[PDB]
Formats: C-alpha cells, sequence, structure tokens
C-alpha cells in the first residue's frame, strides 16, 4: 500500500485524506471508525 | 477666539464644572481593553446619563470622546447610548448627529468589544449658540439590567487641522495625537497598508463587525460559514485601512432578504461606501436595493472607482434604520479586495505555497502532493459540493500562453469526466470557455479541438498542457477558472501544478520544456536555451503491426483503445480497436521526420456500431512543437471505410521536422461500443 494512502480492513487502499470525512470510502466504513 | 470648552479625563474623579448631572455614574475601570472612566453600571437605579453645563459653541466646535458599550459581541437595539444636545436648557433633546449617508449619534451594544474613539463636528452640522450636551441611555426602575456602558476622555472645543485626517485624537485644536502607523502634524502620512483583503469567514481584516454573526443560515456557498446580519441595532461591517491605489476590484457574495417570498419594500438598502479619512466622511460606491429579485444569493464584482484610489482607503457595508430594527436581513460572503491595475503579464506557480493574491478562490482545493507530483499541487480530492479555482486578473497579449500540469483521478476511478476550463474579462461576472468546440465543418477554423480538453482518461496521470492564448482572451484583466461542473462524485479528483500563464518564454520552450521565471526548464532528452536541441537521436521511423501490446517507444497516449479481433482482419492479426466510452485518442512519440516520406495504415469503421454522423470521423493531425499546435492532415470521413481501406498520405514539407508527433482522435461518438473504429499496420517511413 502507498504512503499517502490508508489501508481499509477490506485490504482496499484509499487516499488517507478520505479517512474521517463522513463518507464511507472503504465500503466497510473502516475509514470512519476511529475519528 | 476658540476656547477649549470641556476637557475630562476622569482620571481621579471628574471636574465638577464640566457637568450638570451624571445620574448612575461612577469613577472606575470598565472593560480594560480596546484607566479611570465614567462608568454607568447595570444595577444602578434611576436615570443613566451624563450632562454637560451650557456651552458657547461655534462653527469650529467638535465633540470628541472615548466610549464602550457592553464590552461584548452581543448586538442589541436596547439601551443604546445617545449623544444629544439642547438649545433650551434641557427642556427637550435632539440627536447631535442625525441619521441620513451616515448612522446617527447613537451607540449600540456589541458594535465593538473594545473601547473606541468617536468624534462629531457640531459646527459643521449645527449653528453657533448656547448649547447643552449629554450621553443618555435611559431611566431604569429597580431590577432593570440594561447594558453597562462608559465614557472617557471628553473634549468639546475647536477642531484640529484637517480633523487629524481621522487617524488621531485632537488636543485643544492645535495638536494631533496620531494613531499608531500615522505621522505628520495632521496625521496625513500613512504607513504602507496592505493592498489585498480576503475573508471566507470559515475562520484583523475588519475594524468593526456590527450586527452580524458567522452563520450557515441563508447560505450561498455550501462549503461553509457566512456573515449573517439578522440582529438588531447597527448593521455595519468595516474594513481596515487598505492601500487601494492600484487595486482593481471589490468582489463578494451577497443576498438581500431571507424569507419565504419577495422582501418587503420597507427594507432599507445595503450601502457599500468608502472613506479616505479614517471614517470621517463616506462616499457611496454602490447601493444595494431589496427587490422582487433580491432574495437570492449572488455574485457581485465591482471596479475600484477612481476616487477610492489612495494608500489608505477603507470600505463599509451598512444597512440604515431608524431604531436599530429591520424588516429583512442580509448575508455576505467571500469578500475579496485587491487586484493590480498594472494587471501584470505573469502569474506563475509550483504550489510550494498557496498565495491567495494569485488564487482568489479555490473551493474544494488542497495544497498537497498527488500522483507523484513535484512537491505540492493544488488538489481537488476532498468531499466538496463545489470544486474550482479562479486566478486573479492578469493582462493578456499576443505573446501570452497558458501552461499547466494536469492530472485527473490517477487510477482511483475509471469514470469518464471532464474539467471545464474558462476565462473572464469582466471580473468573473461571466465565464466563457477558453478552447471553443471546433471541427472541420467550416474555414471558421483551421485549428481543431474540443471545448473539453481536460478529460479524465487521457489525463489520468500528470500531463503538461500548453495553450497559446486566443485573441478573445486578450484584455488588461483576464482571469482564469478551472471548473468541475456539478453533479460529480468525490472520486472524480483532479489537480494542477507548474502553472505558467504569461509572456516570458517566447516560442513556448518549443513544446519541450516549461517556462520558469522567463527561462525554459527542458524536458529530459532536450537541452538548449529554448529546448530545441535534443540530447539523443529521435527515431526516424514508426512501424506498428498491433500483434503485440502497444509500446511506450511508439505511443505517448492510447485512450479508448485495446487490441481486438472484433473487426476481423483489418490488415492482419489484431488491430487497435477504439470503442471506449470516453476519449478515443492515439498519439505517437516525437519522431525525427527530417527524411520521412509518408504515413500509412489500414482503417475500418463500425466493427460494432456504424458511425452515425460526420463529426464522428477520426481526424489525423501532426505537431512539430510538442503538441502545442496541431495541423490537420486528413479527415478520415465517417461514411467511408465500412470495410477495411488503406490510407496513404505524403508528408507536407512543414511536417518533416526533427521532432514530429501524430494523433488520431474521434471528436464524437454515442458512447461505449458505439461508432467504433480500428487501425492496423501503421507505417511512417
Ligand atoms: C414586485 O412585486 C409586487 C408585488 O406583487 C408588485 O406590485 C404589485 O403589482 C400589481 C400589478 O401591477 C398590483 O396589482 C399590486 O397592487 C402590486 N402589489 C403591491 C402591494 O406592491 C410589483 O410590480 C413588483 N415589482 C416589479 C418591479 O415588477
Ligand atoms: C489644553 O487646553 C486646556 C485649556 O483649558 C489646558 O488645561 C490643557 O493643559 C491643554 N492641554 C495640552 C496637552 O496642552
Ligand atoms: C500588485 O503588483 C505587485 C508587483 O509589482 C505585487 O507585489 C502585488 O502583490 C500585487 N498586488 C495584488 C493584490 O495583486
Ligand atoms: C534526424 O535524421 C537525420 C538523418 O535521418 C539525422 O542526421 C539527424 O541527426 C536526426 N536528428 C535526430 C536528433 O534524431
Ligand atoms: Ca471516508
Ligand atoms: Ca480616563
Ligand atoms: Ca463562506
Ligand atoms: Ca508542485
Ligand atoms: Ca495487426
Ligand atoms: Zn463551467
Amino acid at each position: 500500500c502507498e504512503k499517502d494512502q490508508f489501508q481499509c480492513r477490506n485490504e482496499r487502499c484509499i487516499p488517507s485524506v478520505w479517512r474521517c470525512d463522513e463518507d464511507d470510502d472503504c465500503l466497510d466504513h473502516s475509514d470512519e471508525d476511529d475519528c | 477666539n476658540n476656547p477649549v470648552l470641556l476637557l475630562d479625563t476622569f482620571d481621579f474623579g471628574p471636574r465638577e464644572d464640566n457637568w450638570f448631572f451624571y445620574p448612575g455614574g461612577n469613577i472606575g475601570l470598565y472593560c480594560p481593553y480596546s484607566d479611570s472612566a465614567m462608568v454607568f453600571v447595570s444595577n444602578e437605579v434611576g436615570e443613566h446619563s451624563i450632562t454637560t453645563r451650557d456651552l458657547s459653541v461655534n462653527e469650529n466646535t467638535i465633540i470628541q470622546f472615548e466610549i464602550n458599550v457592553g464590552c461584548s459581541t452581543d448586538s442589541s437595539s436596547a439601551d443604546p447610548v445617545r449623544l444629544e444636545f439642547s438649545r433650551d436648557f434641557g427642556a427637550t433633546w435632539h440627536l447631535l448627529l442625525p441619521l441620513c449617508h451616515h448612522p446617527s449619534s447613537t451607540y449600540y451594544a456589541g458594535t465593538t468589544q473594545g473601547w473606541r474613539r468617536e468624534v462629531v463636528h457640531f459646527g459643521k452640522l449645527h449653528l453657533a449658540g448656547s448649547v447643552r450636551f449629554r450621553w443618555y441611555q435611559g431611566f431604569y426602575p429597580a431590577g432593570s439590567q440594561p447594558v453597562t456602558w462608559a465614557i472617557d476622555n471628553v473634549y468639546i472645543g475647536p477642531q484640529c487641522e484637517e480633523m487629524c485626517y481621522g487617524h488621531g485624537s485632537c488636543i485643544n485644536g492645535t495638536k494631533c495625537i496620531c494613531d499608531p502607523g500615522y505621522s505628520g502634524p495632521t496625521c496625513k502620512i500613512s504607513t504602507k497598508n496592505p493592498d489585498f483583503l480576503k475573508d471566507d469567514f470559515e475562520g484583523d481584516r475588519f475594524l468593526l463587525m456590527s450586527g452580524g454573526k458567522p452563520s450557515r443560515k441563508c447560505g450561498i456557498l455550501s462549503s461553509g460559514n457566512n456573515l449573517f446580519f439578522n440582529e438588531d441595532g447597527l448593521r455595519m461591517l468595516v474594513t481596515r485601512d487598505l492601500d487601494l491605489s492600484h487595486a482593481r476590484f471589490v468582489q463578494f457574495f451577497m443576498r438581500l432578504g431571507c424569507g419565504k417570498g419577495v422582501p418587503d419594500p420597507r427594507s432599507q438598502p445595503v450601502l457599500l461606501q468608502y472613506s479616505l479619512n479614517g471614517g470621517l466622511s463616506w462616499s457611496l460606491l454602490q447601493e444595494f436595493l431589496f427587490s422582487n429579485s433580491s432574495n437570492v444569493g449572488r455574485y457581485i464584482a465591482l471596479e475600484m472607482p477612481l476616487k477610492a484610489r489612495s494608500g489608505s482607503t477603507r470600505l463599509r457595508w451598512w444597512q440604515p434604520s431608524e431604531n436599530g430594527h429591520f424588516y429583512s436581513p442580509w448575508v455576505i460572503d467571500q469578500i475579496l479586495i485587491g487586484g493590480n491595475i498594472s494587471g501584470n503579464t505573469v502569474l506563475e506557480d509550483d504550489f510550494s505555497t498557496l498565495d491567495s493574491r494569485k488564487w482568489l478562490l479555490h473551493p474544494g482545493g488542497t495544497k498537497m502532493p498527488v500522483c507523484g507530483s513535484t512537491g505540492d499541487a493544488l488538489v481537488f480530492i476532498e468531499k466538496a459540493s463545489t470544486r474550482y479555482v479562479v486566478t486573479t486578473d492578469i493582462a493578456v497579449n499576443e505573446d501570452s500562453f497558458l501552461q499547466i500540469d494536469f492530472a485527473a483521478s490517477c487510477s482511483v476511478t475509471d469514470s469518464c469526466y471532464a474539467i471545464e476550463l474558462e476565462y473572464s474579462v469582466d471580473l468573473g461576472l461571466s465565464w466563457h470557455p477558453l478552447v471553443r468546440d471546433c471541427l472541420p465543418t467550416n474555414v471558421e477554423c483551421s485549428r481543431y479541438h474540443l471545448q473539453r480538453i481536460l478529460v479524465s482518461d487521457t489525463f489520468n496521470k500528470w500531463t503538461r498542457i500548453t495553450l497559446p492564448l486566443p485573441s478573445y482572451t486578450r484584455s488588461q484583466a483576464t482571469r482564469f477558472r478551472w471548473h468541475q461542473p456539478a453533479p460529480f462524485d468525490k472520486q472524480q479528483t483532479w489537480a494542477i501544478d507548474n502553472v505558467y500563464i504569461g509572456d516570458g518564454c517566447l516560442d513556448m520552450c518549443s513544446g519541450h520544456g516549461r517556462c520558469v521565471q522567463g527561462s525554459c526548464v527542458c524536458d529530459e532528452q532536450w537541452g538548449g536555451l529554448y529546448c530545441d536541441e535534443p540530447e539523443t537521436s529521435l527515431p526516424t521511423q514508426l512501424k506498428d503491426n498491433f500483434n503485440r501490446a502497444p509500446s511506450n517507444q511508439n505511443w505517448l497516449t492510447v485512450s479508448g483503445g485495446k487490441l481486438s479481433t472484433v473487426c476481423g482482419a483489418v490488415a492482419s492479426g489484431l488491430a487497435l480497436h477504439f470503442s471506449g466510452g470516453c476519449s478515443r485518442l492515439l498519439v505517437t512519440v516525437d519522431l525525427n521526420l527530417t527524411n520521412a516520406e509518408f504515413i500509412q495504415f489500414y482503417f475500418m469503421y463500425g466493427c460494432l456500431i456504424t458511425p452515425s454522423n460526420r463529426n464522428q470521423g477520426v481526424l489525423l493531425e501532426y505537431s512539430v512543437n510538442g503538441g502545442i499546435t496541431w495541423n490537420l492532415l486528413m479527415e478520415i470521413f465517417y461514411d467511408q471505410y465500412s470495410k477495411p481501406g488503406f490510407v496513404n498520405i505524403l508528408l507536407p514539407p512543414d511536417a518533416k521536422e526533427i521532432a514530429t508527433r501524430f494523433r488520431w482522435w474521434q471528436p464524437r461518438h454515442d458512447g461505449l461500443d458505439q461508432n467504433d473504429w480500428a487501425i492496423d499496420n501503421v507505417l511512417i517511413s
């Protein structure tokens, strides 16, 4: 996974800037769980 | 002939002879912010006021004092302090400064937390004679809790010269004490003020913000907060003193009315005014009327009037009213003041910093790296209702060009989307497309291109784009805008970097470099002062059979195309089939065509769906300047090539340069797997 990225529990990688933004970007909302 | 009439610093008790009455008054400290003052405390029963003795005032007489009402941010229309006079020994009383354009001599709570100096010039407004003055709040039964207030440092006597230009206190009509930053025996000279103002209200720009909170109510811009004038008392917003000598504009968002239907007629207008003398006198810039078409949030951009141009101008928005009561509120947002009259020719950026003087507005945009950029880019990646960036005004001429690095989603989504790119010559009151959608329909063009250049598949990753600026972008004040039209998903991200809009690198670095401070920084494999000497031998030939994967040694760009058998044998084996839903575009590496004779290839339309109309025909163009300009070689007509045909064209002399590239592109199609086309056995030799 990439540095400016965040790894979901999906194994999915999203831009780390989508972590904590009131959108579910992982599709298991693990980008939103800890905010 | 002009005696000092009253002076009181209250600095160990008042001077008895100054005053006839001060019911409710005490000596002490109130609101130790902007030592001894005359304080009128809430709890005190009865009249809260202070009255001078009778005074012989004349043509030259001013009243000057310090005051603080309420020590708060709570705007209220209740228990204001009125400065009044009497020509009949207190029999009746009148506002010293009526309301008109300027507010009355009434001092409301919440206007400023801190103390402020005030001055009224009696003799300019009123005749000479025997006169009485007071600062009156009201009369309070036990239990009442009116706002606390205080006066300090009261002077009644001759005005100083030029009134100290508004930037100083007047001692006895002979000497001025200039506010910090002001000097000269009249406070005329001004220390360098800023020539720029930007307030988003999402957060010293303002001297007062009276009658308005930061709210999300009544919004225009769905990013965030605005300034909501819904309160009672004084509705006024006042800028710091600004250097506007070379300013071009004042722009802002404004809405008049926040109601069900049409705002009522009795609603007082909002006044935009200016002052070159620290608030003493105000000239109208613009009246804003409540009307049947006012209840809607809208963009206002105004040119700086000649009379406002000075190293020390301040602006205000004020809504007049008799009694601090209002019929319909108003909202204001995104205030920018600035620009340059020199309207310079060069705006340049690598986004190591994000200067707002260059980038007026950037909703949805973040200073961050993305997609292996060099340092930071301006990035539109976060959750946004809106994504755009507007430049400040620059002057655009014959030698002016736009050059930016652009990137769409960088393999985040496979969406087909396009970023609009626009220009304005009327300060953003109206936007026009930079590149206007044009095709071989008429001699009306000789260059061919699409309105939507910045497309997501073509520009997946960082790609430079250089445009010589069209004649209709030539003005003294052209601003530019990158626009993502709504609706749009979040994952349709995009970004810009390495922006040069200007006239500093003639020839545009020949298409093989970027302009950086009037010098070319060349792309790898290129050197020289203007990037026109290649570092190695470019290939003299292009041959492709499409029996294997298109290589990076032949093609710079393949959009909408893949290897397929769907067409049958076009030449032989696999052909490169174009049937994608977005761009359908084929572009060669730069080729040394010094000694090249021809271009040839086999070609077929509609392996899936036959092309519907002329504009769906693939065009073949060449460039001898890194793709900055393209020259049509062939319109590959749509109704021809229903079965595979062979195309052989002689290179024109102007195409035979040391670095020539080719493109095939479809301007139009009905979308995925519609109006498709295939190319096989490409040969440039
Ligand atoms: C703004 O709206 C008002 C309210 O409808 C318009 O005034 C009315 O005009 C009609 C027809 O001319 C009259 O019958 C009403 O008596 C008016 N209503 C009142 C009380 O004002 C007005 O014409 C509109 N303004 C403009 C510029 O079109
Ligand atoms: C201003 O004039 C008054 C005259 O009554 C005097 O008392 C005071 O000292 C003068 N102030 C200054 C600073 O000269
Ligand atoms: C005006 O021009 C000068 C360059 O001479 C520049 O430093 C300044 O920032 C410009 N002001 C604005 C608001 O563009
Ligand atoms: C272009 O081709 C000619 C001969 O074909 C060669 O002499 C020249 O060096 C070439 N230029 C480059 C830089 O490839
Ligand atoms: Ca998220
Ligand atoms: Ca004092
Ligand atoms: Ca705002
Ligand atoms: Ca950069
Ligand atoms: Ca083939
Ligand atoms: Zn647009």
